[PDB]
This record gives structure tokens, C-alpha cells and sequence, in this order.
């Protein structure tokens, strides 16, 4: 019950799943560096003591959380496609969602 | 503001009065008890304040209204040839009251087709209608000809201070709009200045039918706009 089969087995399924499809490589490494930007901003708020604008922090933070959200919501539609939604309609909706999130996060940075 | 209309064959008067009572002001303020007892004692002889106004209108007037700034007033009585008015508060000495009246006459007795050309009209407008005992410190008479009218000649019996020709867009004025011919008279008396303003203009049938054809142009370009937005392929 040491769960040694879990991380190795899911490591084989996921790590085999990456290089079989070249676009999921783009999606999950871009998700990973979005997590690095969230960690860099969060340790900027920890390293100093104040969050002085506090709309700049939630601007630069909710653009990374929201963009990670939209990337997972596209990866789930490319790995196993939804019934009424094509793979090309899986991507234009991501574009429109990402442009709306970029507008609201450039309005919220002031 | 008057509004000539060839499609409805009607002329539509609307007047905005800003009247003061320049009589003597009343000491000890105003008390409704002394006013109401003064009504209940006898007969309402001749006194200072304003309770009713008698508006002398043209002969056949149809749709009477009397509004303030804040809403309409229901205390008005439009009998034949005479439009009686009760304001909300009685206008004592020095008090202000700004109101608006309006009515609707047919156009067949204010407008006359000329003889040389069929599409040339001559209008004679009553310069002043109001209560019988009023003095007018400023009058601006705006007559509004329809959208394709072109004014040739202008005559007034009373010497005005100013005159100008502009345009103003009313309902369904898709093009430039109504022709606002506005006079500015300074000092007038209700009883004395008996006059009519004479406008000679033209209004050809080329511009008479451009109103339903202009609204037809907007409906047509809206529906061809619907056609472009339904023959267009957007399917990713
Ligand atoms: C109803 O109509 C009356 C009559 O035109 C309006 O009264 C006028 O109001 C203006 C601005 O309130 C007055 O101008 C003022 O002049 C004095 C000096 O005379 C100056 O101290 C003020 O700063 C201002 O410029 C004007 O005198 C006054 N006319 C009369 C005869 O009293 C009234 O405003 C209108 N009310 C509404 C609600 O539309
Ligand atoms: C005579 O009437 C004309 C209207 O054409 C007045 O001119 C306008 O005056 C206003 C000031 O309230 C300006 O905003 C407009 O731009 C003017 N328009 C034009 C075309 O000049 C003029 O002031 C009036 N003159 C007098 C002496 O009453």
C-alpha cells in the first residue's frame, strides 16, 4: 500500500501520452509554465509584505489561473472529443474565451 | 412651436408659458386657512392671485392638453372655443409658474395653395394666443415646415427682433429634418398684437413622397442586411 504502482503506472500512461500527440505537448508544457508564473507572483506577494494595488495581483494571477483553466478545457476536447463539437470548433471557442480573458485582465490591471 | 403636416393635413400648436405675477407680494407668508376661508366667504370678486386662465384658441381645436414640468395637471376644462386652466398652486404676488398647453387644428384653414403653381403653399399663422390680460416680455415663434419644404418669402406685421432658418429632426426625420423658421419678438401685448405671420414656401410631390420612400429605404437596407448575414458561411 505504498502507491508505487500509481505514480509509475500513470507516469507510463501520461508520459507515453505526451509524445504520441504533438499538440498535447504544447498544451501541458504551456500549462506548466503558467503554474510557474503563478508561483512567481505568489512568492512576490510573500517576499514583500504588502499587496498594494491588489487589482494588479489579481490581474496577473487570474490571467494565469483562467488561462490554465481554458487550456485544460481544450485538452479535454482534443483527447476525447465532445459529441456536438468538432475539433476545429473546440479551438475557436478557446480563442474567443482567451481574448475575452485578456481584455478583462488588461482592464483590471488599469 | 407649431407643426405643419401635409400627410395628416393638420397643424399642431404647443406653447410653453413662463408666467410671473408682478402684483404686490403678500405679508405674513401664505396660509391655506385664510385662502380657503377667503374662497368660502363670498364670490371671488376681482383679487390679485391667479386661479383660472382663459385660453382663447382658434376656432376648431381638438386635442387639448395642459402639463407642468412634473407631470400633467387634470384641473383643466376645454369647452367650445375656450380652454380654461387651473394651476396647481394659486399664483400670488411674485410667484413663478411654468407650464405647457397644446392643441390640434386642421390645416385647411391656416394653409392655402397658391394659384400659379399647385406645389406652392402660403400659410398665415396666428402670432399669439393666450389669456386676455397678459404682457409678453419675450416671444419666440417657431414654425416647423415639413422636411422638403423651401421657404421663398416671409412677412410679419409686427416688427420682430430676430429671424432665422434652421432644421430640427422630429419623428421619422431620417434626412435633414423639419425646416424651423423661428421669429424672435421682444415686447408684445395679448390684446394689441393682432397679427398673422405669412410664410410662402413650396413643397413639391417629389419631396412629398420621399418620407415613405425614405422609411422604405431603411427597411430595405435592413432586410438586405439580413440577407448578407444569412448567405454567409461561418462553420468551423
Ligand atoms: C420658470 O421660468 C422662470 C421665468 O423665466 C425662470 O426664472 C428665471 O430663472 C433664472 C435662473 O433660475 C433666473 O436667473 C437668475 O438671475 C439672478 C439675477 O436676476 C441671478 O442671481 C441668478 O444667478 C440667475 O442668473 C431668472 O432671473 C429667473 N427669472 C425671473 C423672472 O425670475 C425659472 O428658472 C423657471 N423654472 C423652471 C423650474 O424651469
Ligand atoms: C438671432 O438668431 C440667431 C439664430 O440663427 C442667433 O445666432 C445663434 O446664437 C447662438 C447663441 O445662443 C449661437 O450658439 C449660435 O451659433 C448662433 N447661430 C448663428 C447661425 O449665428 C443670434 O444670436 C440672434 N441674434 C439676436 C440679436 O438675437
Amino acid at each position: 500500500t505504498d502507491f508505487q504502482e500509481t505514480f509509475k503506472t500513470s507516469k507510463r500512461a501520461y508520459f507515453a501520452q505526451i509524445e504520441k500527440y504533438p499538440k498535447l505537448k504544447l498544451i501541458d508544457t504551456f500549462c506548466f509554465f503558467l503554474v510557474l508564473l503563478g508561483v512567481i507572483q505568489c512568492t512576490f506577494i510573500i517576499l514583500i509584505r504588502d499587496n498594494f494595488p491588489f487589482n494588479a495581483f489579481l490581474a496577473g494571477f487570474i490571467i494565469c489561473v483562467g488561462q490554465f483553466v481554458l487550456l485544460m478545457s481544450l485538452r479535454l476536447q482534443l483527447c476525447n472529443s465532445f459529441p456536438g463539437i468538432s475539433k476545429n470548433r473546440a479551438f475557436a471557442e478557446f480563442i474567443v474565451a482567451s481574448l475575452i480573458l485578456h481584455f478583462v485582465c488588461l482592464h483590471f490591471i488599469n | 412651436d407649431i407643426w405643419l403636416s401635409h400627410w395628416a393635413s393638420t397643424i399642431q400648436f404647443e406653447e410653453y408659458y413662463e408666467l410671473t405675477n408682478k402684483a404686490a407680494k403678500l405679508s405674513k407668508g401664505f396660509s391655506r386657512l385664510e385662502l380657503m376661508k377667503q374662497i368660502q366667504t363670498q364670490n371671488m370678486r376681482q383679487t390679485h392671485f391667479v386661479t383660472v386662465l382663459d385660453m382663447l384658441l382658434p376656432e376648431g381645436a381638438t386635442d387639448h392638453y395642459f402639463t407642468d414640468l412634473v407631470g400633467l395637471v387634470s384641473t383643466s376644462h376645454a369647452e367650445r372655443d375656450h380652454f380654461f386652466i387651473r394651476p396647481r398652486f394659486p399664483i400670488f404676488g411674485g410667484w413663478n409658474y411654468n407650464f405647457t398647453v397644446g392643441w390640434t387644428n386642421k390645416l385647411s384653414d391656416f394653409l392655402h395653395v397658391s394659384s400659379g403653381s399647385d406645389e406652392k403653399f402660403v400659410a398665415s399663422i396666428p402670432i399669439l394666443n393666450g389669456p386676455p390680460d397678459t404682457v409678453y416680455d419675450n416671444v419666440e415663434l417657431s414654425v416647423f415646415l415639413p422636411e422638403g419644404a423651401e421657404i421663398f418669402d416671409i412677412d410679419s406685421p409686427v416688427p420682430f427682433t430676430n429671424v432665422s432658418i434652421e432644421t430640427q429632426k422630429s419623428y421619422f426625420d431620417l434626412n435633414k429634418g423639419h425646416v424651423k423658421l423661428t421669429f424672435s419678438y421682444r415686447n408684445l401685448i395679448s390684446q394689441v398684437a393682432n397679427g398673422q405671420v405669412l410664410i410662402k414656401y413650396d413643397y413639391p410631390k417629389s419631396s412629398f413622397f420621399k418620407k415613405p420612400l425614405s422609411i422604405a429605404c431603411y427597411i430595405f437596407t435592413a432586410l438586405m442586411g439580413v440577407f448578407v448575414l444569412k448567405t454567409l458561411n461561418m462553420n468551423v
